[PDB]
């Protein structure tokens, strides 16, 4: 029976988990649009003029 | 016009090109160099009145003041058709008589 | 630690204040022809007239009023920074 225990803790720790790396994954993808946003304005504005 | 954007450089022109998931640019760039130094002034006080170049800039080398333009050297003599006056010269700072 | 880790980044701030300094120091000099090709030295008085005979005005604004625009300059970047 500590196996049907175990199957219990497993599956609710690997939804939580799934939870977490979903929503780093979202983050992630915004910080790297605007991340683009900051390249494109320090290339433009800095190195001439606008 | 926005410098940085396609290319690396002054920009002309581009091709496209085909792939199998993609597109594939062939940016055609305008680049300088065999560069040279001379000796610059902001503007020309004659006759007491200030003159300023009307496109390009003011260089010397040594001996003799000719206007050039900014991306490629050209020399042409000083006339009153490529440049404009301004008042009189007492505050600019960096005037040079000729 | 307890199961989890934070790893460190590649490139350490003394490295980042490096290249600011040298992005800034080269826009200062050399204008802009340091991002095509090779640096050119350039006065910084014939860099600010380029910059407004680019936005319209004249380049006689500038040669003749220099002293209250290095005055407005100072003053601004002072009160900038004691805001922060
Ligand atoms: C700067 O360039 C000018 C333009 O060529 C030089 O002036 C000429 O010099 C040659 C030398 O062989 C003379 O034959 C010409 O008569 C000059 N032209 C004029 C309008 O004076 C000048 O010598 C150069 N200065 C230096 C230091 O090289
Ligand atoms: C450019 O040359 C002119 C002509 O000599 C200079 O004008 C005079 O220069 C003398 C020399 O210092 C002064 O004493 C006079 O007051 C100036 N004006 C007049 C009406 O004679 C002018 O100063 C020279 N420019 C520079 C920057 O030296």
């Amino acid at each position: 029976e500590a196996e049907v225990q175990i199957d219990r803790l497993i599956t609710g720790r690997l939804q939580s988990l799934q939870t977490y790396v979903t929503q780093q994954l979202i983050r992630a993808a915004e910080i790297r649009a605007s991340a683009n946003l900051a390249a494109t304005k320090m290339s433009e504005c800095v190195l001439g003029q606008s | 016009k926005r410098v940085d954007f396609c290319g690396k450089g002054y920009h002309l022109m581009s091709f496209p090109q085909s792939a199998p998931h993609g597109v594939v640019f062939l940016h055609v760039t305008y680049v300088p160099a065999q560069e040279k130094n001379f000796t610059t002034a902001p503007a020309i006080c004659h006759d007491g009145k200030a003159h300023f170049p009307r496109e390009g800039v003011f260089v010397s080398n040594g001996t003799h003041w000719f206007v050039t333009q900014r991306n490629f050297y050209e020399p042409q003599i000083i006339t009153t058709d490529n440049t404009f006056v301004s008042g009189n010269c007492d505050v600019v700072i960096g005037i040079v008589n000729n | 630690f307890n199961g989890l880790t934070v790893l460190p980044p590649l490139l350490t701030d003394e490295m980042i204040a490096q290249y600011t300094s040298a992005l800034l120091a080269g826009t200062i000099t050399s204008g802009w022809t340091f991002g095509a090709g090779a640096a050119l030295q350039i006065p910084f008085a014939m860099q600010m007239a380029y910059r407004f005979n680019g936005i319209g005005v004249t380049q006689n604004v500038l040669y003749e009023n220099q002293k209250l625009i290095a005055n407005q300059f100072n003053s601004a970047i002072g009160k900038i920074q004691d805001s922060l």
